[PDB]
């Protein structure tokens, strides 16, 4: 974008990620790196420390940190007085955490300069309109008899994997993608992203897949027609441009947060088709009730209420037993992933050898 | 052609020495996959 | 084929056929009449022996009137054998027509040139010859006679005093003749030539024969980095007619294709309305007209082989 935006000759340009550490021979330019390329001191390779000494040696001129929301943290905080230069400028979309060096951010970069409201540019047309909802699926009596007896750490994949969330997100996928909808489904949990995508044919991405790989998908899912809807997992969960992207859906969560929780709605808000008449983007929170789930759902959605988004309750979907197939229809079927679920947790002497 | 040209005559060929010559991680989705690499 | 083509080619028939004799002007019009034509193709049409085309082939590859191109061929049922090809390469051809001709009036010139001279000296006996300049410094004690160096012998006036005006005719008759040839060639300077191939000649070509032997094919070998010397060189429109049952239709379809996009942006049904008491979710006219036209009618009459293959 950086080039494609401004006129910046390519070879004033250099990219200072792991696989190429080139960096531009003219006499000013720009460096784009990340935090892990700029805050570690103790292990560097041969080319890296080349780049680290010439970071330190020459006197910056701006910084840009994007995110900066992460400069607080115990060590991220040290690049800033390492670091020289003459303006600092921080650029993120929440500018809140959950602990305390929220604050320490008037004296690491400044003060906050300008903030934008939601609703407003949703009205004006700059941004899409959600109807964002929360749906309640019923725990069943097998897996909540174990879930009273279960740990909490058990507990968490107990009520994360019932069938009931199966069976809704089934119908769903039908439903949206007989609307032609594109979905993303996002999963923290990397098992549980692992069985659904085993379970539904469709594939799955996270910290262990490769960049190629990654970028496959997302072409093919951007592209071809016959691939409308794809499993994405906490990798995904920001500073992603997906035009076409248009669907949301989560059906594992990473706790109470709240940043992550408006980082990933940000996903879908830059959908192609945001501006034609009658749009509205749809973003689904599974949770099981009756459950601590229920608490950090209420919890990590207190900022979006604050902006203004409202969350509906869809107690039931209707014309879901129409549908042909449903997974973990069959109480035997039930059983049997309840065991599983449970069962989870010299020279010449060299050739002798 | 050198003589030709010297003689100021205009050569119609050219010296042919001059002549320059010249670890997947999900596999269920495998063979599904267009290579849609550019655009 | 391009006027330029043409051009060339009257160039090339009318140098033939007047510095060279008639089986060389065979020759060289089949292979014009032609393209790239095989040696045993070229035997057959002018039914000469091949010690005779032999001496033809050799003096127009020497002038550079004909190039040669020598392939391995290899026929399903046979031995392979190295087949050569005859073809005209305009720019080289055209060339040496143009240095050729310089040369011949250039030596004309200077011949001329060197007969305006004086005549000089010849020896009887050691015919040998001298110069008037050489000459002056042979001549006896007596002033009288100029006597050879090796025979000491008088010396004998040269010839050639006379044919002063026989060389300009000479050169008034060549000009003439040789017009035709400059005019050709200031028209191809004015044009621009493009370098012949075997390839390239072989897309013109007109068979010789119903089944002749050689295969008039160039197949490249693949990969083939080496060089020999002087072998390189510099939709679908469909229209459709409408009628009236086509436009109701159209119409038709353009309505429902509107019901479609206007679902596709629809809100679904669980969003447009609050679901909670819902249980959880979980597993005649025809006769009229008939006498209408009858009494009309009696109106107006009261008033009166298998491989692959590529579908395209
Ligand atoms: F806030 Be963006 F998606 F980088
Ligand atoms: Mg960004
Ligand atoms: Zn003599």
């Amino acid at each position: 974008q950086f080039l494609q935006w401004c006129t910046l000759q390519p070879e004033n340009c250099a990219v200072f990620t792991s696989d190429n550490k080139e960096m531009f021979q003219t006499e000013s330019g720009l460096v784009v790196s990340t935090y892990s390329m700029v805050a570690n001191t103790r292990n560097r390779s041969h080319d890296s420390q080349k780049v680290m000494d010439f970071l330190t040696g020459r006197e910056w001129g701006f910084i840009i940190l994007d995110e900066v929301h992460v400069v607080p943290a115990a060590m991220f905080r040290r690049v800033v007085s390492t670091i020289a230069a003459h303006a600092k400028l921080g650029l993120t979309a929440t500018l809140v955490r959950e602990d305390d060096k929220i604050g320490d951010l008037n004296f690491l970069i400044g003060p906050k300069l300008y903030e934008a409201n939601w609703m407003e540019l949703s009205q004006k047309g700059h941004i899409a309109n959600v109807q964002c909802a929360e749906v309640w699926c019923p725990m069943t009596a097998e897996f909540y008899q174990e879930y009273l007896r279960e740990t909490a750490r058990k507990r968490m994949l107990l009520y994360i994997m019932n069938p009931t969330k199966f069976q809704a997100c089934q119908f769903l996928i039908q439903y949206h993608e007989r609307r032609g909808d594109k979905i993303i489904v996002f999963s923290d949990n990397v098992y549980a992203l692992q069985e659904y995508a085993l379970k539904m044919g469709k594939p799955f991405i996270y910290g262990s897949t490769p960049q190629q790989e990654r970028m496959n998908i997302l072409q093919n899912f951007q592209y071809n027609d016959q691939i409308n809807t794809i499993f994405l997992s906490k990798v995904g969960d920001t500073s992603i441009d997906l035009p076409e992207a248009t669907c949301l859906i989560q059906i594992s969560s990473h706790y109470g947060s709240r940043r992550q929780e408006a980082q990933r709605l940000g996903r879908i808000l830059r959908a192609k088709r945001r501006n034609d008449e009658g749009f509205n983007a749809f973003f689904y929170s599974l949770v099981s009730k009756d459950t601590q789930e229920m608490y950090y759902s209420t919890k990590r959605q207190a900022f979006l209420v604050d902006q203004g988004y409202a969350f509906k309750v869809i107690t039931h979907l209707h014309g879901m037993e129409n549908i042909p197939n449903l997974a973990y229809a069959s109480p035997r079927e039930r059983r049997e992933l309840l065991q599983e679920v449970l069962l989870k947790n010299h020279p010449l002497i060299r050739k002798m050898y | 052609p050198r003589k030709l040209q010297d003689l100021g005559l205009k050569p119609a060929s050219v010296d042919p020495a001059t002549i320059k010559r010249q670890k997947i991680t999900n596999t269920h989705m495998t063979g599904i996959l267009k290579d849609y690499s550019h655009r | 084929d391009r006027p330029i083509d043409d051009i060339v080619k009257n160039l090339l028939k009318f140098v033939v056929r007047g510095f060279y004799g008639g089986s060389f002007v065979l020759v060289l019009d089949a292979i014009l009449f032609h393209s790239v034509l095989a040696e045993d193709d070229l035997k057959q049409l002018l039914s000469i022996n091949k010690t005779e085309l032999g001496p033809l082939i050799a003096r127009l590859r020497s002038d550079r009137l004909i190039s040669i191109h020598k392939q391995r061929e290899y026929p399903p049922n046979s031995k392979s054998v190295e087949r050569v090809y005859y073809y005209v390469k305009y720019p080289h051809a055209i060339d040496a027509i143009k240095w050729k001709v310089h040369q011949v009036v250039q030596r004309l010139k200077d011949d001329l040139d060197k007969n305006s001279e004086p005549n000089g000296y010849m020896c009887p006996i050691c015919l040998t010859k001298y110069t008037q300049l050489e000459a002056v410094q042979l001549l006896n004690f007596d002033r009288t006679e100029f006597l050879c160096s090796l025979c000491d012998e008088p010396l004998v006036e040269d010839d050639s005093g006379k044919k002063n005006k026989e060389k300009q005719d000479k050169l008034n008759r060549l000009m003439d003749q040789i017009q035709p040839i400059i005019d050709s060639l200031k028209k191809i300077d004015d044009s621009r030539i493009e370098e012949n191939t075997f390839e390239i000649a072989l897309a013109r070509l007109i068979p010789p024969q119903n089944q002749s032997h050689a295969a008039y094919t160039y197949n490249p070998k693949k990969g083939s980095t080496m060089f020999r010397p002087g072998d390189s060189a510099p939709a679908t429109l469909h229209i459709n007619i409408t009628t009236a049952s086509d436009e109701v239709a159209q119409r038709e379809l353009q309505e429902r294709q509107a019901e479609e996009k206007r679902k596709q942006n629809a809100v679904p049904e669980w969003h447009k309305q609050s679901t909670i008491g819902k249980t959880a979710l979980g597993r005649e006219e025809r006769e009229n007209e008939k006498t209408l036209n009858d009494y009309y009618a009696a109106l107006a009459k009261k008033q009166a082989l298998e491989d692959e293959f590529e579908d395209v």
